């Protein structure tokens, strides 16, 4: 067979230790899921510095905690705008997820609070900028570089899916590079905790699995399709399906004919054909062997999964850091005033935040 | 080429989600 006795025992043991880890992680998650934190700071505790970008349904500002000098990334959500967009439940759910999960590649929620006008999610500041920026700057990542990032997403999805969470917005724009060169996943505004099938048309066009586009329902395997899109985009510099307009992108996705740059390794092409697989009885991450079909694939043969989790692998790119609160790794954005009305808006709808 | 088509697509910048 492919493994002798020692290698087979080692792999078997590693796979059993994942099960043990995930059982404990679920216990810890459910305690926080059932009793969320609330109202752990207020706005005048922070200096507002600069807008870092957007997140689902809001804008993200670099802030400095006045008492400590620590910097954070604060997402500001206008309650009235959220109501108009029909996104009350998704904003509540994002905060509930962020305060309940705990994983080294998931951005942490350090404080949250609300006022008459807005909701505030004060996250860790991840200073190295978006993966999107670095990818567009250098064109494409080498396969080892892409693999280092991909391994972090594989472990993060293994974790989230064990909690019955589907992420549903993987893309380089949402992945931030920290000071050690590791990835932080942001934006849970489209995530859902559900145990089987769901139907919502949501996500980013290039990253949608065919079964999201089509009226049929879908499950967590859409995240493994999206991983295929991400790995392809990281290694090629462009995604496998694109067009001028989303309608035409969707046609290409459900047609599903993937073509590869000639510099892609055979191992990479094999992995991607098994992730970008329209047939759910064949898509990796959706089979009897679960995530192990991905983690044990030849393209990941050099990946030390525990060492990635422990953040002991040397990252391929370390962002430059000028000083505290430096935003040199970010685009500039329009600076929008934070206004707080004298009257409480939408109080009953956002009670749980 | 595929890369040239990507540049011509207008979707090389940040991509918004839909809901
Ligand atoms: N474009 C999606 C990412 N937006 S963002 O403003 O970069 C951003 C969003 C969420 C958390 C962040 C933490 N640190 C830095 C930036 C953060």
């Amino acid at each position: 067979g492919h493994m002798g006795n020692a290698a087979a025992a080692k792999k078997g043991s590693e796979q059993e230790s994942v099960k043990e880890f995930l059982a404990k992680a679920k216990e810890e998650f459910l305690k926080k899921w059932e009793s969320p934190s609330q109202n752990t700071a207020q706005l005048d505790h922070f200096d507002r510095i600069k807008t870092l970008g957007t997140g689902s349904f809001g804008r993200v500002m670099l802030v400095k905690h006045k008492e400590t000098g620590n910097h954070y990334a604060m997402k500001i959500l206008d309650k009235q705008k959220v109501v108009k967009l029909k996104q009350i439940e998704h904003t509540l759910n994002e905060k509930r997820i962020l305060q309940a999960v705990n994983f080294p590649f998931l951005v942490k929620l350090e404080f949250s609070f609300k006022d008459n006008s807005n909701l505030y999610m004060v996250m860790e500041y991840v200073p190295g900028g978006e993966m999107f920026s670095h990818l567009r700057r250098i064109g494409r990542f080498s396969e080892p570089h892409a693999r280092f990032y991909a391994a972090q997403i594989v472990l993060t999805f293994e974790y989230l899916h064990s909690l019955d969470l589907i992420y549903r917005d993987l893309k380089p724009e949402n992945l931030l590079i920290d000071q050690q060169g590791y990835i932080q996943v942001t934006d849970f505004g489209f995530a859902k905790r559900v145990k089987g099938r769901t139907w919502t048309l949501c996500g980013t066009p290039e990253y949608l699995a065919p079964e999201i586009i089509l009226s049929k329902g879908y499950n967590k395997a859409v995240d493994w399709w999206a991983l295929g899109v991400l790995i392809y985009e990281m290694a090629a510099g462009y995604p496998p399906f694109f067009a001028d307009q989303p309608i035409q992108i969707y046609e290409k996705i459900v047609s599903g004919k993937v073509r590869f740059p000639s510099h892609f390794s055979s191992d990479l092409k094999d992995l991607l054909r098994n992730l970008l697989q329209v047939d759910l009885t064949k898509r990796f991450g959706n089979l009897k062997n679960g995530v192990n079909d991905i983690k044990n694939h030849k393209w990941f043969a050099t990946t030390d999964w525990i060492a990635i989790y422990q953040r002991k692998v040397e990252a391929p790119f370390i962002p430059k850091f000028k000083g505290p609160g430096d935003t040199s790794n970010f685009d500039d954005y329009e600076e929008e005033e934070i206004r707080v009305s004298i009257n409480e808006k939408c109080g009953k709808e956002f009670t749980e935040f | 080429t595929t890369y040239a088509d990507f540049i011509a697509s207008g979707r090389t910048g940040r991509r918004n989600a839909i809901h």
